[PDB]
RNA sequence: CAUAGUUGCGCCCG
């Protein structure tokens, strides 16, 4: 009650101005993306000249795609960090994220700076066509754009290829929720019927419907989970 | 006479074919109604397109549910005759047997 | 390709897929395939010219319809199987620019 | 069949004895109300 | 040979309050002072705090035997 | 001669409007039934 | 017939549900004790169920389209059972992770983050209006 | 359907202006200038005539009762 | 009657063998909004079948470009299976190969 | 310990709107005044639509709703008219309501626009305001509409059809001198038409002693009442409300 | 269905008091005025006028629920000036202010119409 | 009861004992005439 | 408006909006859907801002005064149907208003609203239990088999049609019109997946407002946006503001670089507004300036088919099943609610054994049998 | 107060 009645005086809002950054920030993001795409081109050149040596436990293709993945990941993280440092004290995305009440830092970096790499089953977008992700690319193109790296923020708007790859990622998320709802409660309804009758008897022992002892004391201490909490033992860590 | 075939609305044999919007207003029919459905006992019934594997074509797959390395299959069927689509498999057995 | 774009013997929606690497020419004329129109590109230039757009601006009281666009060999239908053998420009204003 | 009357999740067991319809039960859409204590629920007049 | 805890369990509090409230709803005699009370649950709560409910809980030990505790014999949780 | 990049934005929508005026959005059902 | 309406002790009346009656409240799927909790009823003059916003989080509830189920205990014994076991204040701490199950929510959480900033200042009228809503206030306006 | 009697947000009368607004469109004004000619300065009121679809004219093609 | 029964029920095959027939082919047309009607008319269904247990089709494959809506599925247990055509999506009506 | 001495200056007066300034007053008083403007000014609006016959393309209560929102010229008649629930009669009399009649028969090929002109009152001192003219409905050849209705006193709190104002513009501290609002970048913000700053300025310098005063008003009448009459009726009504509350408090203290 | 009668947010019921007074036990010289069928239009203005009074140690108001039409006004005063006295004085001051404002507004109307 | 033909809008009385048909059009869809009972709608 | 000739048609269910509007922020493609001629929704001044707290958690505060002005008012049409027939010659059902003594039993619902044919004439108020088709099957006196309405409906019989069926039987269809006004709990959505329920309805004065006297029509929760990241919603609001000021339907074709937020902001600034769409709003209750400024503008919203009257129901000792002695849904949803196994084990985890017994046995289907102690079988 | 099949397929909501 108190905080809502004060919030009428204060008021809270999200708007376009909370999503806009300064021109220097966009310029830094563009420089970062240019450098990262140049690095990806260099890695593709090293792979093509057969001077990329695989890391152990990884084949040459795996080493190549791991290099590209880490390059794009650090590019996204650097751009998001730079965007976050640009946020004003009044930017209401930063208000909602600092409070922790909604969203997160990755949401701010996505909306302001770069959506990032779209993944399917934890992999970049595969060649659904013959050696191509779409009919708009030359065959055997492992560049970030062809492999589904959306390099425009939501504010900047996605190009058609970027939009389609983002739709594929969203489709994977939807299918994940679908199978989650499929397996929602089946495991739980199995567990509950295996353990429906296990209770605490008046001798403070835990027993089943068969009256077989499963624990002499509940949780090995005879303490409920409602009052226990975290502490630190001061005579474990320190030196003699 | 052999029977009665339901007619898709606005098809070439539907009465609403070719009529101007003034006529459809005269017939109490919406000129913006797209058509493409049947009326069965007054219920507007629409047929959904059904996706199926294309016919008469060679597909090599990797059957993991079998003792076969690969299986080449082809669903063979004629042009609008013999609705039973005879499917053939030509299959390489697994080499791991020993 | 010339015959289909002229619509002389080959009607449109007939898909001609050449697998160059496998040395195969598959021609498809069956129903059920899914296709869409696409503007034809030649020498990194559109076959669509301003005169066609002018004739389409007066689409009424001149009777130059989409069917004339298809018949003039400016836009042609392409299906998913054929799309694998297509280098498809996104938009002409930037992709096929020098 | 007689055996089908019990099996599954809708038979007399698992559909009518491990759960069933109960009287004095309502359902409807929920809406927020900050002016109610956490232990309170607003109800429509008709259900009450 | 009493081994059950002297603290009344939350379940015991719930059941004894419910049963005593039902008794008072049936015009059971009230073993506590009441003033302007009509809801039997409040009367049962007051009688519980005064520790004057005339009920003995029988706790069945899992072996088959039992203990018997008055509500006053038990420490209220 | 050739469509300019600026006029292309109008040209493509003129083409699409002519397409939908010719065909409509239920050509699938109607053409399939006619065949 | 007033004889049919006449009453004596021992009779029972199925009275319409009124303020203060306890009700069990749940949302399907039910996943833990806090997904089925007891509340006190409040009559309100429109056609929905209401919730304090915090109890949406244990129910995993949101007001996009969700509808919830309400059951009414019919015996004083069941009513007392719900009062002593199932009421939401008794269900604040969940023994799943020995944590609170419900906490401050979206607008309240952001607004209190703004509120407890070091540079928030309230004049006499604003604080005096605000203290109306503090139920557990002894009536002392503190030294500014 | 038909033009609303009042602008939903403010309550300004916008029912006696739809036919006049079309008459001004026949006079080859811009849509903005036509609305300004009718004195709709708040964009709540401008929303009505600018976004209204007049379906009742279409429904008057069919026969009565 | 036969055709009518099928278009009444959506069960396809012999009426006597309706127990093992494919179902959900014909549907009551959804008339709640005009866009809803057009979406129902331009709807495609991919059955589960024996093919479904081999490879998962719920994902949005790359060949779905420009032929089917990249983001339009019924949320729930039919995600990815039920789809809707792209705007400029035309299905081949077939022709004689002669 | 006493109320201010508030002063009024009327900047503009039309038949459509009145723009003015109240000074030497509290924020709550001004806000309550505009609340009374929107909600608690009593006017006469159509209620109790009884439709003898309808052959329109639109269902009946659609027409009743549309007639409800028709404004009526109720300048001075509203004072002497009582609320119907307070009046004593067979539910309708000239001391609580004003009868209206409408009967249109389109037997003509041209579409017949049923407008506010076609509404006929029994009392000539209550007319539709536009009587351009407000379109009620359109009728085809062979289509008619015949109904009667009443119009009774009420205020916008009960239903928005009794709201006489078509938007009440309200402002105070146009330069943000009090800093009741905090522009994160005041340079971006356009000046108000009551602002007095220069172009280099974007806010007045902050005052740690100011209070809300000099409230700028613009009451735009829908047309039912003259806006001057809207403000006078509003002040009289709020005075009546507080006097009645004082009477009830006197009863409460005496009891 | 369960929509309230729209004409009952300002209109009283049978045996419903427009205003009731309750002495607040927590603090001496403090009372709660519960006023029925009134919105913020009276609560806010009465609170503002009360705050201008110097003897008022504390004055506030609340709506207990927006769907309901009660307002609780808490008034606390120095121990020489009753809360009822303060409430009456506030209402009289507001009535005088509104009468003065109406008079000046009519005079300004006449001046603007002539000039 | 009186009924109105759905094609030519002919008002005609039809008893509840015979097949319904317009008395000079042959059309077979009727509509009941509007009730003559009083009906009131609040304009709210 | 799902179709133009909806008035002639009699479908089982239909909904029509009073005042549809083509969206102020459209796409080129919408011209060819014909959605410009059959819109579904209204452009509404939406303010994205937290308020008293009834918009929270994907809820919506609506302007009660706007709804009083017909904002999002709609009609819900049902069309009931019944057919007379002749089964053999031992019976022949017939349309006619029954009488208490001519029939061997009838429900308390009044039959004195039908005519001699037993069909209510169009233009009469009906309830959730009145009789619409008086149909009686002859007993081999007679037994009434008339039809009533859904229990949770109160409309007006709009259009009554009588026809001969395929076999040649006098049968009737009856449209019933019920006017649905937006209320608390009705579901609304943007064109961006921001599904929300009407939390509460405030009159215009209680709502916040700009310096121009413009209140918002709808007040969403800003916390909807950060997790969802529906920035097209915000750009639509800005573009609609630009469109409404400029007097031109704005284009929102997705992959068009001719429109970016910078140009939209510059155009908005040209009309004397904050270039990012924010505005200073005044508290409706106190009149105070809000400390922060509020993003606000027109946005195309659309009311969904779901309403609380469709979903609200309650059960207390109603029509139990004929087999299991358990509640079933008849004429309505009035079959209680399945106390599923999840709820059962939830109560077991609570330890509320008495309430669980009450739900499963003492308030669902209490029965008693007599068992012989010697054998053990029910006797 | 009391009286209105299943048994499936499809579809809508979270
Ligand atoms: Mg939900
Ligand atoms: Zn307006
Ligand atoms: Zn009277
Ligand atoms: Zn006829």
């Amino acid at each position: 009650t108190v905080i809502n009645n004060w919030l009428l005086i204060e008021g809270h809002t999200i708007g376009i101005g909370d999503s806009i950054a300064d021109s220097k920030t966009y310029q830094d993001i563009q420089n970062t993306i240019k450098k990262a795409k140049q690095d990806v081109i260099e890695v593709i050149e090293k792979a093509h000249n057969n001077e990329l040596e695989p890391t152990p436990g990884n084949t040459l293709r795996q080493t190549f795609e791991n290099q590209v993945n880490r390059i794009l990941n650090d590019a996204r993280d650097k751009t998001g960090s730079s965007a976050q440092k640009s946020l004003s004290e009044y930017n209401n995305f930063k208000s909602m994220v600092v409070s922790g009440a909604k969203g997160s830092k990755i949401n701010i970096s996505q909306v302001i700076a770069v959506v990032g790499q779209q993944n399917v089953e934890g992999k970049r977008i595969p060649f659904g066509f013959k050696h191509r992700t779409l009919p708009h690319f030359i065959k055997d193109d492992y560049g970030p754009e062809s492999r589904g790296f959306v390099e425009n923020s939501y504010l900047a708007g996605l190009t058609p290829t970027e939009f389609f790859f983002h739709a594929m990622g969203g489709r994977e998320g939807l299918i994940d929720t679908a199978v989650k709802t499929a397996e929602t409660g089946y495991i739980q309804r199995r567990l509950i019927k295996s353990m429906e009758s296990v209770m605490v008897k008046y001798d403070a022992t835990v027993r089943n419907s068969i009256n077989q002892v499963v624990q002499l004391r509940y949780g090995e201490d005879g303490l409920a989970g409602e009052s226990v909490e975290f502490q630190n033992l001061a005579t474990l860590k320190p030196s003699n | 006479f052999i029977g009665k075939i339901p007619i898709m609305l606005r098809s070439t044999y539907c009465l609403l074919n070719g009529l101007t919007d003034r006529d459809l207003c005269e017939l109490n029919e919406c000129p913006l109604d797209p058509g493409g459905y049947f009326i069965i006992n007054g219920s507007e019934k629409v047929l959904i397109a059904q996706e199926k594997m294309a016919t008469n074509t060679v597909y090599v797959f990797a059957k993991k549910d079998s003792k076969y390395a690969y299986t080449g299959e082809c669903r063979s069927c004629l042009e609008n005759s013999s609705r039973p689509t005879s499917t053939i498999w030509v299959s390489m057995l697994a080499r791991g047997g020993q | 390709r010339k015959l289909r774009r002229q619509m002389d013997i080959i009607v449109s929606e007939v898909s001609m897929i050449r697998d160059i690497r496998e040395r195969e020419i598959r021609i498809y004329t069956d129903a059920g395939r899914i296709c869409r129109p696409l503007l034809i590109v030649e020498k990194q230039k559109l076959l669509l010219k301003k005169r066609h757009i002018d004739q389409l601006k007066e689409r009424e009281y001149n009777n130059y319809s989409w069917q004339d666009l298809v018949a003039s060999g400016v836009v042609e239908y392409i299906d998913t199987l054929e799309e694998e053998t297509v280098m498809l420009a996104m938009t002409p204003d930037d992709l096929q620019e020098k | 069949s007689l055996k089908q009357r019990l099996k599954g999740k809708e038979g007399r067991v698992r559909g009518n004895l491990m759960g069933k319809r109960v009287d004095f039960s309502a359902r409807t859409v929920i809406t927020p109300d900050p002016n109610l204590s956490i232990d309170q629920v607003g109800v429509p007049r008709s259900i009450a | 040979k009493r081994i059950t805890t002297p603290y009344m369990t939350k379940y015991e509090r719930a059941r004894v309050l419910g049963t005593r409230a039902l008794q008072i709803a049936m015009c059971a005699p009230v073993m506590v002072e009441l003033e302007g009370e009509t809801d039997p649950l409040l009367i049962a709560m007051k009688e519980l705090k005064a520790r004057k409910i005339p009920i003995i809980i029988r706790r069945y030990l899992p072996d088959g035997s039992y203990e018997d505790w008055g509500v006053d014999e038990l420490i209220i949780s | 001669d050739e469509i300019t990049p600026d006029l292309w934005q109008e040209a493509c929508w003129i083409v699409i409007s002519s397409y939908f005026d010719e065909k409509g959005l239920v050509r699938q059902q109607l053409d399939s039934f006619d065949e | 017939k007033p004889s049919d309406l006449h009453l004596q002790t021992g009779y029972k009346v199925e009275r319409h549900m009124c303020d203060g009656d306890i009700v069990i409240f749940n949302r399907q799927p039910t996943l833990h004790k806090m997904s089925m909790m007891g509340h006190r009823v409040r009559i309100l003059p429109w056609s929905t169920f209401r919730l304090n916003l915090s109890v949406t989080t244990p129910y995993n509830a949101d007001f996009d389209g969700d509808e919830m189920n309400l059951h009414l205990p019919q015996s004083l014994e069941t009513r007392a059972e719900i009062q002593e076991l199932a009421m939401v204040p008794r269900m604040i701490v969940t023994p799943q992770s020995n944590r609170p199950v419900m906490g401050i929510v979206q607008d309240t959480l952001t607004a209190v983050r703004k509120f407890t900033k070091r540079d928030v200042f309230l004049e006499r009228g604003e604080v005096m209006n605000l203290l109306m809503f503090l139920s557990t206030w002894d009536g002392k306006v503190p030294q500014p | 359907m038909i033009i609303p009697v009042r602008c939903f947000t403010c309550g300004k009368i916008v029912g006696n202006k739809w036919e006049a607004y079309l008459g001004l469109l026949q006079a080859e004004y811009t849509e903005g200038d036509a609305l300004d000619a009718l004195g709709l300065k708040r964009y709540c009121c401008r929303r009505m005539l600018l976004a209204h679809v007049d379906l009742i004219e279409k429904l008057l093609n069919y026969a009565p009762l | 009657d036969g055709l009518k029964y099928s278009l009444a029920t959506g069960n396809w095959g012999d009426q006597k063998k309706a127990h093992q027939a494919r179902a959900g082919v014909s549907q009551v047309l959804n008339r709640l909004t005009f866009a809803s009607t057009l979406s129902h008319l331009r709807r495609l269904n991919s059955p589960i079948g024996r093919d479904g247990k081999l490879a998962k089709p719920r994902q949005l494959h790359n060949t779905l470009w420009g032929m089917v809506c990249p983001a339009e599925t019924p949320e729930g247990h039919a995600v990815g299976l039920v789809k809707n055509l792209a705007l400029m999506a035309y299905i081949s009506v077939g022709s004689q190969p002669s | 310990p006493y109320a201010n001495q508030p002063t009024v200056r009327i900047t503009e007066l039309t038949d459509e709107n009145v723009k003015f300034i109240i000074e030497n007053t509290d924020l709550a008083v001004a806000n309550s005044i505009r609340r009374v403007f929107i909600a608690e000014v009593p006017i006469i609006a159509i209620d109790w639509v009884q439709i003898d016959a309808n052959s329109s393309v639109l269902h009946d209560e659609f027409i009743a709703h549309r007639l409800g929102l028709i404004p009526l010229t109720s300048d001075d008649i509203v004072d002497k008219l009582q609320y119907s629930r307070d009046c004593t009669c067979e539910e309708f009399c000239p001391e609580c309501s004003v009868e209206f009649t409408l009967d249109v028969r389109c037997n003509e090929d041209q579409t017949r626009h049923v407008t506010s002109r076609d509404l006929i009152s029994n009392s000539p001192r209550v007319i539709p305001v536009t009587s351009d003219d407000i379109l009620i409905v359109k009728l085809r050849k062979g289509q008619e509409l015949r109904l009667r209705a009443y119009a009774k006193k009420g205020f916008g709190k009960e239903h928005a059809k009794w709201n006489p104002t078509a938007g009440v513009a309200f402002e105070y501290d146009p330069d943000n001198a009090l800093r009741h609002t905090v522009y994160p970048k005041p340079e971006e913000w356009p000046k108000s038409e009551y602002s007095e700053l220069d172009e280099d300025e974007s806010q007045a310098p902050y005052d740690p002693n100011g209070k809300p005063e000099r409230f700028y008003y613009n009451v735009e009448s829908c047309g039912s009442l003259r806006p001057e009459t809207i403000v006078l009726s509003a002040l009289s009504g709020l005075k009546k409300k507080l006097s009645d509350l004082q009477t009830q408090l006197s009863h409460e203290i005496q009891s | 269905m369960n929509a309230p009668p729209a004409f009952e947010s300002f209109l009283l019921f049978e045996g419903e008091k427009k205003i009731t007074i309750n002495k607040d036990t927590k603090v001496p010289n403090a009372c709660l005025f519960t006023i029925n069928k009134e919105d913020h239009t009276l609560g806010n203005i009465i609170k503002s006028q009360l705050l201008k009074d110097p003897q008022v140690l504390f004055a506030g108001y609340k709506v207990p629920h927006p769907l309901e039409h009660k307002i609780i006004i808490r008034v606390q005063t120095t121990p020489d000036y009753s809360p009822q006295e303060a409430f009456t004085n506030a209402i009289t001051d507001l009535i005088s202010e509104l009468s003065l404002l109406e008079e000046r507004f009519r005079v300004a109307i006449k001046d603007k119409q002539e000039g | 009861m009186i009924y109105i033909c759905g094609e030519c809008h002919t008002e005609n009385e039809i008893k509840s004992r015979d097949p319904i048909r317009c008395r000079e059009c042959g059309y077979r869809i009727m509509y009941k005439k509007r009730t003559k009972r009083l009906v009131v709608f609040d304009a709210r | 408006v799902y179709i133009t000739n909806f008035h002639v048609r009699m479908d089982t269910l239909a909904h029509v909006l009073y005042y549809p509007q083509k969206p102020l922020v459209t796409t080129r493609s919408m011209e060819y859907l014909r959605f410009r001629e059959l819109p579904a929704g209204i452009n509404s001044i939406v303010a994205i801002a937290s308020y008293t707290g009834y918009n929270q958690e994907d809820s919506v505060i609506m302007n009660r005064s706007a709804v009083d002005r017909g904002f999002f008012r709609s009609v819900f049409y049902r069309s009931y149907k019944e057919q007379e027939s002749k089964k053999g010659f031992d019976q022949e059902e017939v349309f006619e208003k029954p009488t208490r003594e001519t029939c061997q039993g009838m429900r308390h619902a009044i039959y004195d609203k039908l005519d001699d044919d037993g069909l209510i004439a169009p233009g009469v108020r009906v309830s959730g239990d009145d009789v619409i088709i008086g149909k009686t099957v002859t007993l081999p006196t007679k037994r009434d088999c008339s039809t009533f309405l859904r229990t949770s409906e109160t409309g007006i019989v709009d259009q009554v049609m009588v026809t001969l069926n395929q076999e040649g039987y006098k049968f009737c269809k009856i449209r019933v019109r019920s006017v649905r006004i937006p209320q608390i709990g009705d579901k609304f959505a943007s064109r961006h997946g921001q599904k929300g329920t009407c939390g509460i309805q405030y009159r215009q004065e209680d709502m916040p407002f700009t310096c121009e006297g413009i209140t918002p029509d709808i007040i969403i929760n800003p916390h909807a946006i950060p997790s969802r990241m529906t920035i097209g919603h915000l750009i639509e609001c800005l573009q609609g503001k630009v469109s409404a000021n400029k007097g031109e339907i704005g284009d929102a074709t997705p992959f068009n670089d001719a429109v970016n937020v910078q140009k939209i902001s510059n155009l908005l600034s040209d009309y004397g507004y904050h270039l990012r769409g924010n505005e200073v709003l005044y508290n409706g209750f106190t009149g105070r300036k809000i400390t922060s400024q509020i993003f606000i503008g027109p946005t195309y919203y659309q009311r969904l088919k779901h309403m609380v009257d469709d979903k609200i129901h309650s059960r207390a000792r109603g029509p139990i099943q004929i087999l299991n002695r358990q509640p079933m849904e008849g004429r309505s949803r009035d079959g209680g609610l399945r106390f599923g196994e999840m709820e059962r084990d939830c109560q077991i985890a609570h330890g509320a054994a008495q309430f669980l017994r009450e739900r499963l046995f003492e308030a669902s289907d209490p029965y008693q049998v007599h068992v012989c102690n010697l054998c053990g079988i029910m006797a």
